[PDB]
C-alpha cells in the first residue's frame, strides 16, 4: 500500500500520496520495464511542472531494466524540448533505454549512488513475416542504433566509432567508470 | 521631537541585539509617520497616507521589544491587541470595536492622543484563509485604513458615544507566520525532497537565520491573508531567530542584561555575581532546546541562581559566586567564595 | 484490510491508516521479497522523513526473505547518504538482502527480537545466452559479491576472508550470535 | 462486504469500519492463515494501541489454521516486549501457531469458548538442496522445534519432555482438557 502524508499548509492540511507529494517539488520516478503507459506519465508530469515554472529545475529517478525504445524516445526528445534543466539520478540499475535518458539530463546535473551499475546494449527487436518485411524492418532498427549511438556521443562526447563498440556487447559501469566515460558528472556519496 | 533616524537606532540597539535591517525600517517608519501628524499645514499636503510595517519574525525574535522600546521614545499612548481574541460580528467573540476601546483606555479617552497612537495587533498570521477567517480580515481592512471610533463611555445614553479617525495611528503588525519559510522556499530551489535538495538544516533556532529577507506580497498571499490586506500594509520587515551566537550577546551586552540585574541585586549583599564565558553559552544551548528563547534565560538563570539567592543571605564575608558551565547543568552547585 | 486511526490532534481529526500513522514517527516497514516497485517507497520515505526532521532517527524494520540486489542497493546507499539515523529492528526474519540493510544501519542502534533469525547467502543470478555474454555476466555477479562482502566487514568490522567463507553457505545466526559476529548492537527483550 | 459503523462521539459523528471501531477498544483480529502481510498489522495494531494507552489491557482474538513461523514468532516476540497485558481468547481454531499465541498471553487472560477446538503439532518445513544444504537446514528446523517447546513449557508449566511427546503427532483438546494442560486459564461461558 501506497502511504498517505500531510503537508500541513497555511492554508489548510491537506492530504497528499508519497509520490505526489515528491512530485509537489518537482521529483518524476521512472521505476519498472519502460512501456507507453507508465512513460507518457512521465511526459504529462514534465508537460506540467513546465508550466508552472520553466526556469526551476526538474528532477527524474530512473531505476529501471529497459523497455521500449519509442516510449523512452518520446521522454528523451521531451527533456530536451521543453525549457528547464532536467536532472538525473540512477539509483539501483540503469539499462540501455535507462542509462539513454541518464544521459540525457543537463550538463553538470547528472547523478548515481555509489554502488549504482550502468548497462548499455544494442537495441532489442522481433519481428515475424515474409522476406521484404523483415529487410525494411532491419534496415530501421539499424537506423535506430545509429540515433541512439550519436545521443550519447553528444552527450558523453566520446567518438561514435568507440560508443558502438561498447554498445556492441553489455558492458557494466560503475560510478567511477561512468564519469571518465563520461555518462555522468559525479558521484554522490553524502550529503 | 523628531529625533534623528540614527538616533532612534542606536537608542533601540540599547536593548535589541542584532536587527539592524528590521531597526532601520522601523525608524525610518516611525520617523515619518510622526512627520505626517507634524506637517499639518494647508498647503494641499494633508492627503499623505499613513504606511503600516508588518513584522514577521520567529517567536522571541525580539518583535514587542521593539515595538515597547520604540513607545518609550514616543512618550505616548502604546497598546498591543491580540489577534486571535477578534472575531467576525454574528458570533461571541471579540469585536473590532474592542481594539479602539482597549486603546483609547490608555490614551485616557484624549482625541488628540489617540491620533498620534501606536498599535502591534499581534499574531496576525493566526487569521488566515466562514468565520474567524476572511470575515476578520474584512472587517479589520476598513478599520486599518479608515475608520470612525464608537467607544462606549467609561464608568457613569446611547448618543454618549465618542469618536476619533483610524487614519493617523499606525498599526504596526507582527506575526510568527509558521510555514512561511516553504513559501519562500518555492521561490527559487523548490526542492525540499532528494538528493540535491535545499534540505532544511536542523529543526533547532538554526532554521530561519536570513528566510524571511526575500519575502514577497505574493507569498503572503499564498499564505492565506487576503490580496487587499497584504497591500494595505506596505511594508514588511524581518527579524533574525536569536540563535546562540546572539544569545550568548544578549545576557550581557544589553544594559538592561539578566546578568547585570542579577548582579545589582547580588551586589547588595556584598557578593560580586560571576560568570564564565562558557558559562553563559550552556545556558543559550539550554534554551534552545527548550524553544523558550529569551523567555528561557530568566527561568533557567532562577534554577542556578535561586538556590544560592536562599543562602548567600544567611552566609556572611561572602565574596564571589563563580558560575561554571558545570553548574549551569546539574553536575556542580554554584562555586562560592565563603570567606573573603 | 488496513484499519484506519485518527489522530485526534489539536488542530482537528484525521483519518490515517495504520501505515500511514506510525510514517509520521519516523517509522518504515520492509515486508515481503525486496523488488523495485517496494523499494522505490521506501526510497521515497527515507527522503521524504528527511526534510521533516534531519536530526531525529528513523527507525527501519526488516522481515523479508531477500529479492533483487540492485533494489536493495538503492535502500542501503539511501540510509548512508542522509544524515539522520537509520535504526534497524529485525523482526521475524532476514535473508542475504534484508542481513545487509539490518548491518547498514547506525551503530549502536542495530537491534533485533529474541526469536529472530538472520541468515547470509551469496548473491543469486540467472542469465543464458552465448559463451561471451556468460563471461561478461560471471565477472558482475563476482564483483557484487566482493561489494556485499567489503559491506559487511565494514559494518560488522570482522577481516574479509572470514565474511567470503560465511556467506559461501546459509548460516542461522541469533540474536546473540549475531551480537558477537557484529550484524547488531543489541538484542532488546521487554521494555 | 465490510459495514460501517458510526461512534456518534461527543464532538461530532465519526464512520469506521467495523474492524477499525473495534480496534479502537484494544482488539485485534488474526484470522486466516498466518503470513507476512497479516502478521505486520497485527504488530502495528499492538504498538500503536500500546502508545493509546501502555496500560490498558489488549485482546487478541485468534482464528487461523497455522502458517509461517517467522511471522507468528514476530507476533508474539512483540506481545511479551510491550508493556500491557495482551489477552487472549480462542472462537474456534488454532492448529500450530493460533496455540501458541494462545499460549503466550498474560497469565490469567487466555480464554477459550465452549466448542473451541486447539491443537499442537511440530513446525513443518519444505526445502530442497544438496546434501549440505539440507543437513543445514535440518539443524535450522531442529532447533526451532526445541524453542517452540520452550515456549510452551513456560506459559503451561509442563516439563519439556512432555511438550515434545505431545508434538510429535497431531493432538486435539477441548476447551476442559487444555485447562488441565496448562494452554488456557478459563473457559468462558456465559456473560
Ligand atoms: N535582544 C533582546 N534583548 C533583550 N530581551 C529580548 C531580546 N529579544 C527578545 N527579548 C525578550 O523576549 C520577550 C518576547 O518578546 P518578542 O521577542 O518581541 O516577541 P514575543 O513576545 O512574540 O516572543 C520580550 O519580553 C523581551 O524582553
Ligand atoms: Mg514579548
Amino acid at each position: 500500500l501506497v502511504p498517505m502524508v500531510v503537508e500541513q499548509s497555511a492554508r489548510g492540511e491537506r492530504a497528499y500520496d508519497i509520490y505526489s507529494r515528491l512530485l509537489k517539488e518537482r521529483i518524476i520516478f521512472l521505476v519498472g520495464q519502460v512501456e507507453d503507459y507508465m512513460a507518457n506519465l512521465v511526459v504529462a508530469q514534465l508537460l506540467f511542472l513546465e508550466a508552472e515554472n520553466p526556469e526551476k529545475d526538474i528532477h527524474l529517478y530512473i531505476n529501471s531494466p529497459g523497455g521500449s525504445v519509442t516510449a523512452g524516445m518520446s521522454i528523451y526528445d521531451t527533456m530536451q524540448f521543453i525549457k528547464p534543466n532536467v536532472s538525473t539520478t540512477c539509483i539501483g540499475q540503469a539499462c540501455s533505454m535507462g542509462a539513454l535518458l541518464l544521459a540525457g539530463g543537463a550538463a553538470g546535473k547528472r547523478y548515481c549512488l555509489p554502488h549504482s551499475r550502468m548497462m548499455i546494449h544494442q537495441p532489442l527487436g522481433g519481428f515475424q513475416g515474409q522476406a521484404s518485411d523483415i529487410e525494411i524492418h532491419a534496415k530501421e532498427i539499424l537506423f535506430i542504433k545509429e540515433r541512439l549511438n550519436q545521443i550519447l556521443a553528444h552527450h558523453t562526447g566520446q567518438p561514435l566509432d568507440v560508443i558502438a563498440r561498447d554498445t556492441d556487447r553489455d558492458r557494466f559501469m560503475s560510478g567511477d567508470e561512468a564519469v571518465k566515460y563520461g555518462l555522468i558528472d559525479k558521484v554522490m556519496t553524502q550529503r | 521631537k523628531l529625533p534623528a533616524p540614527k538616533e532612534i537606532r542606536t537608542i533601540l540597539d540599547q536593548y535589541v541585539i542584532g536587527q539592524e535591517r528590521a531597526k532601520k525600517v522601523l525608524a525610518v517608519a516611525v520617523y515619518n509617520h510622526y512627520k505626517r501628524l507634524n506637517q499639518r499645514d494647508k498647503k494641499d499636503d494633508i492627503e499623505l497616507g499613513k504606511s503600516n510595517i508588518l513584522m514577521i519574525g520567529p517567536t522571541g525574535s525580539g518583535k514587542t521589544l521593539l515595538a515597547e522600546t520604540l513607545a518609550r521614545l514616543l512618550n505616548v499612548p502604546f497598546t498591543i491587541a491580540d489577534a486571535t481574541t477578534l472575531t467576525e460580528a454574528g458570533y461571541v467573540g471579540e469585536d473590532v470595536e474592542n481594539i479602539i476601546q482597549k486603546l483609547l483606555q490608555k490614551c485616557d479617552y484624549d482625541v488628540e492622543k489617540a491620533q498620534m497612537g501606536i498599535v502591534y495587533i499581534d499574531e496576525i498570521d493566526k487569521i488566515s484563509r466562514d468565520v474567524s477567517g476572511e470575515g476578520v480580515q474584512q472587517a479589520l481592512l476598513k478599520l486599518i485604513e479608515g475608520t470612525v471610533a464608537s467607544v462606549p463611555p467609561q464608568g457613569g445614553p446611547q448618543q454618549e458615544f465618542l469618536q476619533v479617525d483610524t487614519r493617523n495611528i499606525l498599526f504596526i503588525c507582527g506575526g510568527a507566520f509558521a510555514g512561511l519559510e516553504r513559501v519562500i522556499q518555492n521561490r527559487s530551489a523548490r526542492g525540499g525532497i532528494g538528493f540535491n535538495a535545499e534540505v532544511r538544516s536542523q529543526e533547532m533556532g538554526k532554521k530561519v537565520g536570513e528566510a524571511f529577507k526575500e519575502v514577497e506580497p505574493e507569498d503572503l498571499v499564498k499564505f492565506g491573508l487576503i490580496p487587499e490586506f497584504v497591500g494595505r500594509l506596505p511594508v514588511i520587515a524581518t527579524l533574525d531567530e536569536l540563535d546562540e551566537a546572539a544569545l550568548m550577546q544578549i545576557l550581557t551586552e544589553p544594559k538592561n542584561a539578566l546578568t547585570k540585574q542579577y548582579a545589582k541585586l547580588f551586589e547588595m549583599e556584598g557578593v560580586d555575581l560571576e560568570f564564565r564565558p562558557d558559562a553563559l553559552k550552556a545556558v543559550a544551548r539550554k534554551a534552545l532546546e527548550r524553544k523558550t528563547g529569551a523567555r528561557g534565560l530568566r527561568s533557567i538563570l532562577e534554577g542556578i541562581l535561586l538556590d544560592t539567592m536562599y543562602e548567600i543571605p544567611s552566609q556572611q564575608d561572602v565574596s564571589k559566586v563563580v558560575i561554571d558551565e558545570s553548574v549551569i547543568d546539574g553536575s556542580s552547585q554554584p562555586l562560592m567564595i565563603y570567606e573573603n
